[PDB]
């Protein structure tokens, strides 16, 4: 039912109002924004957020 | 949610603008057939407050849910018309070609949160339109 | 040729850039296909044509032919260009 | 107060038109650099209703409280830009130049009362903007 951009390209989906984005390299920012799908029917992408992947010791 | 929102796809990679108005029996709504209206060629035409936004060839025109409506859409290509029996959302563009108009049906997600955020994942979390 | 300036924060970059990229390619005089050319054109440098040099009234701009009608023994004229005579 | 205003002062002897419009991410506000967002170019541009008020050579443009944004503001004449790290409010100006644009910080007094008013004096008393 969704689809999820992560800096423009999609990597992943859901039924649910929640996904986990893996694979992300530390102290990076990123950005994602997540679509509707509905048989083919794809919404506009939503408003973008920002987040930051913490630093390891 | 937010309101109510008609989608007009066009050919320009700019900004089109928009006007929108309303009005009831103009020429070929009027429920009995032609000229059956009480005001020949249509009654009052109240100009729509929208507030516009943009997207490569989509415009997305929002109105107050008040106005939502039904209807059937018909796409003239420097007007589009949202056709409910009586009553008409008049949509005119400038600088453009209305290829495609509908009301948006299949509206983007919202309340996008970060969470549960570490030096390899992060989840995200939204909200359906 | 006027392109558009292309700035920090501008709303219409990627549409700006396509427009300005486009300009410059209809505008310029490039290294291959048939092109029609105008404007004085000043080589500072050597010029070679490989194939075939068309070139309007030669004859008139290269050639010129000055002799004496009423004697035929002094001609006497002023040189229209730096040139070589027979 | 009654909002958030940005002050842009011209030259013409007149009341310009002022058109503003809020996009994240266009060319050159990316967080990790050009073309690192999601969407080159820039995401969906905003048409921001405003409510404009003149004085001469000083447009005040007041918008609603809720866009409120701190940032570096840039005056390329024809329009002024107010950049947020990837925001921006883009301010474009009709028949007139752009002299200087700024967030209005030093803000007008509000609530003018004349009390204790006799045939040689009164008091005037007010509220800060």
């Amino acid at each position: 039912k969704y689809r999820v951009y992560l800096d423009g390209t999609p990597v992943g989906g859901s039924k649910l109002l929640s996904f986990d984005l893996e694979n992300l390299k530390a102290g990076t920012s990123y950005n994602v924004q997540v679509s509707q799908i509905n048989g083919n029917v794809e919404s506009d992408k939503s408003e973008s957020v920002a987040f930051k992947t913490t630093l390891p010791k | 949610p937010s309101g109510f929102n008609v989608v007009i796809e066009h050919d320009s990679e700019y900004q089109p603008d928009v006007k929108v108005t309303y009005y009831k029996n103009s020429i070929g709504t009027e429920a009995n057939g032609f000229d059956t209206g009480p005001v020949f060629g249509g009654e009052r035409i109240y100009n729509l407050a929208s507030s516009l936004s943009y997207i490569r060839n989509k415009i997305n025109v929002e109105l107050p849910s008040v106005y939502a409506m039904a209807g059937e859409v018909v796409n003239n290509g420097n007007e589009l018309l949202l056709i409910n029996g009586t009553e008409i959302m008049r949509f005119v563009i400038e600088g453009a070609t209305i290829t495609k108009g509908y009301v948006e049906k299949v509206k983007p997600p919202t309340n996008l949160i970060v969470s549960d955020v570490t030096s390899t994942s992060a989840k995200i979390s939204w909200e359906n339109g | 040729a006027e392109l558009t300036k292309i700035t920090r924060g501008m709303q219409n970059g990627a549409e700006t850039i396509n427009d300005n990229l486009n300009k410059l390619n209809t505008i310029t005089v490039q290294k291959t296909g048939d092109e029609t050319i105008a404007g004085k054109k000043t080589f500072s440098g050597d010029v070679s044509v490989d194939g075939d040099f068309t070139m309007k009234k030669f004859a008139d701009s290269y050639v010129a032919f000055f002799a004496n009608k009423g004697s035929g023994n002094t001609v006497t004229f002023t040189a229209p260009w730096d040139c070589t005579a027979e």
